[PDB]
């Protein structure tokens, strides 16, 4: 239905009638087309600017008489259901996590068939980690039928022993605090259907239906319909045991009263018994409308147990009376979620979802709009209200209350409602509900919390990364298209924060990304989208970085054509501190020299003097490498700067030892003669100069390479924890902790993992771990190979060599000389 | 078409696209047969050389009262080594290698070219290349060549109209995209490449 502004935003104050969930389940289970019967069918529809569908809203009504059956606070007779999206594979942990995170309730597709798989039964324990309430639905159960053609009596024991299994894994993960969380068909917690036919049931629903044809109050006809209970036909009495007086056997109730009308009507219809089918139908009260009376076979059946059993109300009807609203659960959620005091001023206003506590927005992702290259953030209101140009305090991944580190007190632009591919603006959002925000996008990269109080602590950050580790060459197998491979990779980079898409010196188009994984995926939808032009992909390659592990030699020196400018220089490492420190902002290309200098003096031993002679940093002129000016009194220096700045900016982009990046580079330019007249040093005579110089001194240096290394968060049950460690010790990895979930069986391994070792990981941990490991890696830190780039069969020489021959170049790495003045 | 065969042959930093140095032996020996010789390398920017391999040297607005116009080109790929790459940088700050092209020109005109001792560029040569080519300078179907100051290499100079009448083709001797402005290397010059690129002998004396 259509909803106004004002519609949307009064049905927000009513928290308390908001349902917040996802739908956990395999996509070969149907869980698009159920999802989707949920939009066809309650999907809220606003009465020029697109996004990723990210969340649907949706809306439902229920009798004061349902109201009642809710055992939470509710008001009034409408619901506001958040439908969270989520991935299509398990690979994508971190932003499964993501989702789940900002959601209170879930929709466990299970296969009546296959029952609970792997997959599936992996995400419920993250789910039941994050205390989310499950509710099932068996699907796919017209497969049961029409092919193993199974009986009444072994289709409910299927049920039995399906629903038995997820309790399993329900009561062995859920939280003892939480209560008992499992699913009970008896109590509406557990529907059964079929996405394809669109059909499905729960026993609350044929318990209204025969509720008065016998004189019962449903709440003992609903506890009939399941489990043993008989009805004798003969005697037209209740029992307790599946024999009568005599010995001979009685029909379940479920059996009864829900399997035999629909197993009539399936035997009925696809038998093509006409005379029976309209009896059947009448009896059942299913008016078939004109055009649909013809119909038969499959095209039959489909459209009568659609008329039937209305699979989107089956579900809308467990979200509203069972899933908790955003009250309910962040009692019990918040402290999980908050990361500071249990007893803090806004951890009690999460518990209470008290919308006039100091603001406590949850960004979970950001999603790609059509207004431009801009993201809008998506998240939920844990705490306080979030309102069009209120200025908020938006604390990054590094934050802490003490320092002033990764923080942007801005304004929000915009808040929106992410009504799936359309946003809608409204003033204001009060706690309990998921909104969107206008504006952020270069402040946060991914995930991140929005606050206003000062002394407000982070929430449960989601580790992301946006450290291109890995990249591949972009070719178009046919030149023709060329042009429009040049539009998708700028359309790409456009769609993801984390992808990069660039071109070497060499003139090649790379692209590169957070991981083997990440990456793939851009390239399939570079080739499909994007470009949708078919193209030749390089094999996956480790981004490394190049360095020095002291000072040149000796002083390093080159000279122009001209052979009237020289620039006399040494290169020195950087502390990884200042690196990291670089890295993190700390030290900023932008600040002002002086303050700036007052930091590196200080708190990271460097001398005023140098830190105020700084040229710039690299590359992408914001690198952890830098141009220190310590020449002096040479007259027009200053009128080769830039030159010499866009020198450094090449020589760091691609280093002499193998065309990689350089890290922690320590440039001092220690003199320089220049022609008098400027036009024999001009940007031609001087960048190539410099740039040789460097290259001269780096070489001279003592020279060696570092390789990118991830922490990788592993959740896996006590007897999996086996193949992790026995993986790890394949990959050279390096365990950093193991810990265990105080009631469960869950242990939690961190470790450290060489990026250039995690190609086909996750595959590999899949047989390894018996596919019951739920991995979760990110970008850690940089590794200083210790061998010699140098010497061909060392480690990293070996590492070099093949890069080189890759990128065909000289198989020999330069030595200085070649850089240094021909003399 | 004197490129010899082979697919198109274009200009990249990545290298010149379809040139072998077989094939380069075939085009050599076939302007040879069409009696044409080699005179020397000319080093340029890529962009250029595309020009002058498809489209041939050629002036443009020179300065008329400039008595030393001409195309400069030289024996030595090393010293034409120095002027293959961009002389200004691209917006972005990159100044990209260049390429090395083999000038070659109608043996018919050996009889203009012309050799000395002095130096180029300045004054107390003019009138001995003047002597030597007979008439004032600039040079015109003429060449001039000698060293390109006070022991350095030699250059050679072919007057405007004589550098329109010259053919010239890329060269197998590759210039380094990961080191531009360092000096060309003696072994990266294919020794078959060596073999074809004698010079011509050079007249000391006037005609």
């Amino acid at each position: 239905v259509a909803f106004t502004v004002d519609q949307m935003r009064s049905l927000m104050d009513k928290v308390t009638n908001v349902r917040n969930m996802s739908v956990i389940a395999h996509v070969d289970h149907g869980k698009s087309t159920l999802t989707d019967s949920l939009v066809q069918r309650a999907g809220i529809i606003s009465a020029g600017i697109t996004i990723k569908s990210t969340a649907i809203s949706l809306y439902s009504e229920m009798s004061d008489e349902d109201v009642k059956e809710i055992k939470q606070k509710t008001d009034g007779n409408s619901f506001l259901i958040n439908l969270i999206d989520s991935p299509g594979h398990v690979d994508f942990s971190s932003e499964v996590t993501a989702a789940l995170r900002v959601t209170d309730g879930a929709l466990v597709v299970v296969d009546t068939i296959e029952g609970v798989c792997v997959q599936t039964e992996t995400v419920l324990r993250q789910a039941l980690g994050e205390r989310i309430k499950p509710v099932v639905v068996i699907n796919k159960v017209d497969r049961a039928l029409l092919e193993l053609q199974v009986s009444k009596e072994d289709l409910y024991q299927t049920f039995a022993r399906t629903v038995e299994s997820v309790n399993v894994i329900v009561s062995t993960y859920a939280d003892e605090v939480l209560g008992d969380v499992q699913v009970y068909p008896a109590r509406g917690t557990v529907a059964f259907g079929s996405g394809l036919h669109g059909w499905a049931f729960t026993i609350r629903q044929f318990a209204t239906r025969y509720a008065k044809k016998f004189g019962v109050d449903k709440a003992k006809m609903m506890d009939r319909l399941w489990g043993d209970s008989f009805f004798n036909p003969k005697t037209k009495k209740w029992t307790n045991k599946d024999t009568d007086a005599e010995g001979k056997p009685l029909e379940r109730a479920f059996n009864m009263f829900i399997l035999d009308p629909i197993f009539r009507l399936f035997t009925a219809i696809m038998n093509f018994k006409k005379d029976e089918i309209p009896v059947l139908l009448e009896k059942l009260e299913i008016v078939l409308k004109g055009d649909e009376k013809d119909l038969e076979g499959k095209a039959l059946l489909k459209v009568v147990m659609r008329k039937f059993l209305p699979a989107a109300d089956a579900l809308l009807e467990m979200i509203v009376l069972h899933l908790p609203s955003p009250v309910t659960a962040q009692a019990y959620r918040a402290e999980q979620l908050y990361e500071g005091p249990a007893d803090d001023a806004n951890c009690i206003a999460i518990k209470n979802c008290d919308p006039k506590a100091d603001l406590m927005l949850y960004v979970s992702k950001m999603v790609p709009t059509s207004d431009k290259g801009r993201f809008y953030a998506f998240g939920r209101v844990f705490a306080g209200t979030v309102k069009s140009g209120q200025k908020v305090r938006i604390q990054g991944p590094n934050y802490v209350p003490g320092k002033k580190d990764d923080l942007f007190i801005k304004a929000i632009q915009r808040v929106v409602l992410m009504m799936g591919r359309f946003v809608e603006p409204i003033d204001d959002c009060p706690a309990g509900n998921i909104i969107g925000l206008v504006g952020i996008d270069q402040f946060l990269l991914k995930t991140g919390t929005l606050t206003t109080s000062e002394t407000a602590h982070n929430m449960k950050v989601m580790k992301f990364s946006v450290s291109p580790v890995v990249q591949v060459a972009v070719e178009v197998k046919n030149a023709n298209d060329l042009p429009k491979l040049v539009e998708g990779l700028k359309r790409l980079s456009k769609s993801d924060p984390c992808v990069l898409t660039y071109m070497s010196e060499s003139g090649e188009h790379i692209v590169a990304g957070t991981g083997e994984l990440h990456l793939e995926i851009c390239l399939q939808d570079l080739e499909h989208d994007h470009a949708g032009v078919p193209l030749k992909i390089s094999p996956p390659v480790v981004a490394y970085r190049e360095t020095v592990e002291s000072e040149s030699s000796q002083t390093a020196l080159s000279k122009s054509p001209n052979k009237h400018n020289r620039i006399y220089l040494k290169a020195e490492p950087i502390d990884e501190e200042v690196s990291l420190a670089i890295e993190n902002g700390i030290i900023n290309p932008r600040d002002d020299f002086k303050a700036r200098a007052r930091i590196m003096a200080d708190d990271y031993g460097w001398d005023v003097t140098d830190a105020r002679k700084i040229w710039c940093f690299g590359p992408d002129g914001n690198g952890p490498n830098l141009v220190i000016d310590q020449t002096k009194a040479v007259q027009y220096l200053h009128e080769i700067k830039d030159s010499v700045v866009a020198a450094f900016q090449w020589a760091t982009k691609e280093g002499p030892i193998f065309g990689e990046e350089m890290r922690s580079v320590r440039v001092n330019i220690l003199d320089v003669t220049l022609h008098a007249d400027a036009i024999h040093r001009g940007g031609g005579q001087i960048i190539p100069t410099m740039r040789r110089a460097t290259y001269a001194g780096f070489l001279l240096a003592d020279p060696k390479i570092q390789e990118p290394v991830f922490l990788v968060e592993i959740q896996c049950p006590e007897q999996a924890v086996g193949g992790i460690y026995s993986v790890l010790n394949k990959k050279r990895g390096q365990v950093v902790s193991e810990e265990q979930r105080p009631g469960t069986p869950l242990f939690t391994v961190k470790a450290y993992l060489p990026v250039n070792e995690s190609f086909g990981f996750t595959g590999e941990l899949r047989q390894a771990t018996g596919g019951q490991a739920f991995p979760q890696m990110v970008f850690d830190h940089w590794s200083t190979l210790g061998s010699d780039p140098l010497d061909p069969t060392s480690k990293a020489g070996e590492i070099v060599l093949a890069a080189r021959k890759r990128h065909g170049m000289k198989e020999e790495v330069p030595g200085w000389q070649e850089y240094y003045d021909k003399l | 078409e004197f490129l010899g065969d082979g697919g198109d042959v274009s200009f990249s930093t990545r290298g010149t696209q379809n040139w072998t140095v077989e094939r380069l032996l075939q085009a050599h020996r076939q302007l040879e047969e069409r009696g044409y010789v080699f005179v020397g390398y000319h080093g340029t920017f890529l962009e250029a050389a595309q020009s002058i391999v498809f489209g041939g040297v050629r002036a443009r607005s020179q300065d008329l009262d400039a008595i030393w116009r001409g195309f400069y080109i030289a024996g030595d790929p090393a010293l034409a080594y120095g002027y293959a790459q961009d002389q200004e940088p691209d917006a972005r700050g990159r100044i990209r290698n260049g390429a090395l092209l083999r000038v070659y020109v109608p043996r018919s005109s050996l009889p203009g070219f012309y050799r000395t001792s002095l130096t180029l560029a300045a004054p107390e040569a003019a009138g001995e290349v003047e002597r030597l080519i007979g008439h004032p300078l600039p040079l015109r179907l003429d060449a001039i060549t000698g060293p390109e100051e006070e022991g350095g290499r030699l250059e050679t100079i072919l007057g405007w109209p004589l550098a329109e009448r010259t053919v010239v083709i890329p060269s197998a001797i590759p210039t380094d995209p990961r080191n531009v402005g360092g000096d060309l290397d003696p072994s990266s010059i294919p020794d078959k490449e060596q073999a074809i690129s004698a010079l011509p002998d050079y007249a000391s004396q006037p005609g």
